[PDB]
């Protein structure tokens, strides 16, 4: 289902994409996984553990 | 662990890649040849080195 | 050196009697206020003190022979 | 007041000037190494990988 | 709206074509803007005269032998690739190399046209084991730029070559090295920005300062056409 | 030595924002050190108008809200920060925002000067849900480049602002996306040559044409120092 999903979308079903440098502009030799991943903030911000 | 892979993966080998039983010079065109784009990163070579 | 003190450990032999000799000379050129046997070369007299050292310039007896110099002369200066 | 004079004298007190790192719990005595600091922009203490 | 424009710090001359680049501060992000828009123009653009073709009597194959010569035949063409030829009227000149003897064939045996200039004498084409042994070849050198292996030629040109041109890989560019890398520069104004510092290294052909020139001065040219 | 220098060509503008501007024609191996040292001039810095303190009227901190207003006084700067004006002559305006009765609050409101152009006059601002609301506000544009916060401001400035003087924090610049393809080129002889096709998305305040002057400009004016070395 999930790569049901990713072919709606026109999006590489290995889910797994073609990444270019940012810095020097050449592509990395071999593809990259790349999606969107949830992150959350937690409690332990450095101004209160400094 | 990142060290580790990154040399490992620089210092491995390929059946028929880039530049593929061509003679260098040295190191110092071999990172010429990668850099250029002209030979993979593990591709069998003769290198004359001292 | 600045980043490894192998060469001060060959020329004292002894980790720890490096550490209090290298102590004794940066002292003595900090509160002493005598002058490096070494360019400064804009370092802490910590750093001058290895560096001398380095050079085999400032060995124990050294630093021994040089203060019982100035003490005898400075007791010849009392007569 | 951190005016910009201050900033000069510190990074001219902090050069060659060893300060110690630990980290609890100290099981060895690889475990408490002296670095020689380098000021950076920020909370957050930066190690070296390697060690 | 002028950015920053940096200061020269650093011209550390390690050997007589070796050198140390170091120039700070620039806008952050910009170091890697220009190291690596400069390595790539170094690598792939510079040009220069460099040896392409060898004819050896007696020979018609790199895998081939000949006896007499210590190095192989394919250890005669990794030498002749590190030939550092200078040719000052045109683009194309055939050298010769005629030794006999014993004793290293140096580059200073070479029968040299008036206007084609070998920058170091004492690279070493080949040995000579046997006194009746005679080494005797016609060199091709060619103006270009960039870098062609000799894959790229064995397969491009059709031209019926003469059996005994052997094919050597072209190092038309004079540049033997180079790599940058960017430090933070501690600047009390922002330390945000960078510092770029460029390991250059040449083969004697030109200097590294005027590689770095000839760079600059390209990239400079091709964004001049669109710059207005 | 035989260079070909590049022109362009076209702005193949397709949407109001997508410009894919064709750049031929380039050696081989240049429309790599070209594009890329471009992309990253034209998002690492470029010039744009941002609305960097806004001022509303009986509002002491963004941490309140006001009577008849859907958002909060922090959604209402969150809100500004996604303004996306043009100053045409000067460096840093002072636009005026003042609407009353029920309905959304766009930036077609805002009482436009005569060198201001605000480029999508539907951006909603905020919502007047009271018929005898009524929301008055400073918005002061200045012009810079780069991301500036708000702190960073405050801190290298010592004067002191009235209670009531909010602070949004400014990124300055209009390019948001921007990607390249090096395409070949079609010339008579040579069939080597290539040709690079940017594609640059932005907030509608810069030209495309004049982005990537201002960025070839950028990247010559720092090249001197390696062309006139030392």
């Amino acid at each position: 289902e999930i790569k049901e999903l990713l072919k709606l979308g026109d999006l590489p079903t290995s889910g797994q994409i073609r990444l270019y440098d940012g810095r020097t502009g050449e592509q990395f030799e071999r593809p990259v996984t790349v999606g969107y991943m949830y992150m959350l903030k937690l409690n332990h911000l450095v101004d209160d553990k400094m | 662990q990142d060290v580790v892979l990154g040399l490992y993966y620089m210092t491995r080998d390929c059946v028929n890649a880039k530049g593929e039983g061509m003679v260098l010079t040295g190191p110092k065109e071999a990172e010429r040849l990668y850099r250029s784009g002209l030979a993979s990163l593990h591709a069998r070579v003769k290198v004359r080195i001292t | 050196a600045r980043v490894t003190v192998q060469d001060a450990v060959e020329k004292i032999g002894n980790r720890f009697d490096l550490v209090l000799v290298a102590a004794r000379r940066a002292r003595q050129m900090q509160v002493g206020g005598k002058d490096p046997l070494v360019p400064e070369e804009n370092d802490k007299t910590t750093v001058i003190a290895l560096r001398e050292i380095e050079e085999g310039l400032i060995n124990n007896q050294i630093l021994d022979v040089r203060e019982r110099q100035e003490q005898q002369e400075q007791e010849a200066a009392e007569l | 007041r951190e005016e910009a004079v201050v900033w000069d004298i510190l990074d001219e007190v902090i050069r060659e000037h060893p300060v110690l790192l630990n980290r609890a719990p100290t099981l060895h005595r690889l475990g408490i190494q002296a670095f020689e600091p380098v000021l950076i922009e920020g909370k957050a203490i930066q190690l070296h990988p390697l060690v | 709206t002028e950015f920053l424009k940096p200061r020269l710090v650093d011209i550390e001359q390690v050997s007589s074509t070796h050198a140390k680049v170091t120039l700070e501060p620039l806008e952050r992000g910009f170091g890697h803007t220009l190291g690596n828009a400069l390595r790539r123009i170094l690598l792939s653009s510079m040009p220069g005269c460099a040896v392409t073709e060898v004819e050896i009597d007696g020979v018609l194959h790199e895998y081939s032998t000949k006896e007499g010569v210590q190095e192989d035949i394919l250890e005669i063409l990794l030498n002749l690739k590190g030939l550092a030829v200078r040719v000052q009227g045109k683009d194309e000149v055939i050298l010769t190399l005629n030794k006999s003897g014993i004793g290293p064939v140096t580059a200073a045996d070479i029968t040299h046209d008036g206007d084609v200039e070998i920058v170091k004498p004492q690279h070493v084409i080949c040995h000579l084991t046997d006194e009746n042994a005679s080494i005797s070849m016609r060199i091709k050198v060619q103006r270009g730029r960039g870098y062609v292996p000799a894959s790229t030629r064995i397969h491009s040109e059709e031209d019926e070559r003469p059996i005994g041109r052997l094919l050597v890989d072209a190092c038309y560019s004079p540049v033997e090295r180079i790599a940058y890398n960017v430090e933070a520069a501690r600047v009390e104004q922002r330390t945000d920005l960078d510092k770029l510092v460029i390991e250059m290294e040449t083969n004697g052909t030109i200097d590294p300062e005027e590689a770095i020139r000839r760079a600059a001065t390209i990239l400079a040219e091709q964004l001049e056409a669109f710059v207005d």
